[PDB]
């Protein structure tokens, strides 16, 4: 089950600028 | 150019505390947005929501610094959660006293305050649970923030040259921002462009009690 | 070849539906909040189909052939993918079994055979298109509004529009931790995406109806 | 007294009204700011459908109460 309907149990740990 | 910040609640909380966010508050993970059970675990009231995906406003001037600007937007529109005397609180009040930019920070005073924050905290930009890319490289991911100010609901993007975006009026039956249909709908619309594209690159953080 | 656009009225939809074959134990209801705890307590569960009315800006599908008839096709999409709720020997039940025996169009009803059953259902229920709370326009006139439907069939989530020439639209897999359709993130997100375009244009022209018990 | 009317799309409408105001007056008020005819409106408070000739006090709708607006539109 993602948020939309580098992992942590699912939640992503991404990097953005 | 800075290293793109990881959507990690500990890293957001660390930066925020160093800027002035009171210790009784912190950022936390949001994994579900319209689901009962999962909302009993999230601290309320949620005062700001940061979204990672593919009314004080700050123009973004430093590459890959969007995450810091997101923290600045979350904190600056929630001044009551700041430590009186802290660095951000001083910066905010200063511009109010002198009346430089009452709410649209694109000055000299602001680019310096920020470069000062950026250089006093370089190491934290690389922390977390993943590997640090090179600040030189692009990410394709972006940070934006949602806050409720004066019963108005806004989406704040440092890259939106037109400034803050008004999404409409708040709903007072809402204990907090998670219960604002205008936010859920606007977020939900970003995800739908992601459901069509098979992109799963999405993260959300909420600023609430510790 | 033109019908009066049907009103997003629980009673009217329920009327049509029952005459087609929907069992009496089920009906359409108003959905006014779609991400709301309290409000979803005044809402019958399980919600087996969701009809959405909005501005045009592995399942059974029907191509729309009659002008302004989108609301009837929404009802046909809702009922045909929930056969279990139909009355054995009802008009729609007979229609569906007739094509399955003969194996005409296992799931894409675009035939001159589908058109005749729709044209007769329409000829036998003309006043129903006009009922409701609001005043009836003229069949000949355009509406700018369109109905569409959502259902969970064999583990998947589909959006059914009679005017989408490409046929039914797959939204992805269901979530077994779903009490029903209202608890399907794929639907809430797809719907919420339409509302966002509304909120930007300042249009409030949106309605939703759910097919559930009572 | 102030009251709010919440739409399906998340929009919140703020109105100034009297307890003596009827549901129809509330609809006319919605029409003044949103331009939506009253025949196309149905209001809900506390799960109940509000009938046109009843007033706000009949339903005990107080200051700050929130109401929901369901639209009766026609689509093709």
């Amino acid at each position: 089950k993602t948020l939309t309907g580098q992992q942590r149990l699912l939640v992503l740990r991404l990097r953005g600028g | 150019a800075v290293v793109p910040i990881e959507s990690n609640p500990e890293v957001f909380t660390n930066f925020a505390h160093k800027l002035g966010l009171k210790n009784e508050w912190a950022y936390f993970d949001i994994y579900s947005l319209t689901e009962p059970e999962l909302l009993a675990f999230l601290p309320r009231p949620v005062k700001a929501i940061v979204l990672l995906f593919p009314v004080i406003w700050f123009k973004q001037s430093v590459k890959n610094a969007c995450g810091l600007y997101a923290i600045l937007h979350s904190l600056s529109n929630n001044q009551s959660l700041l430590e009186p005397g802290s660095d951000l609180d001083n910066f905010l009040k200063s511009q109010s006293d002198t009346s430089s930019s009452k709410n649209r920070f694109d000055d000299v005073t602001t680019d310096q305050f920020v470069l000062n924050v950026i250089k006093e905290n370089v190491q934290t930009f690389s922390t977390g649970q993943s590997e640090a890319p090179e600040a030189t490289a692009d990410t394709n991911l972006h940070y934006i923030t949602y806050v409720e100010e004066n019963g108005g609901i806004f989406e704040l993007d440092g890259r939106n040259l037109s400034g803050p975006l008004y999404l409409g009026k708040s709903d007072p039956t809402a204990t907090d921002l998670i219960e604002q249909e205008l936010v859920r709908v606007r977020v939900a619309s970003y995800m739908e462009n992601a459901n069509e594209e098979d992109v799963l690159n999405f993260a959300m953080l909420g600023l609430g009690p510790n």
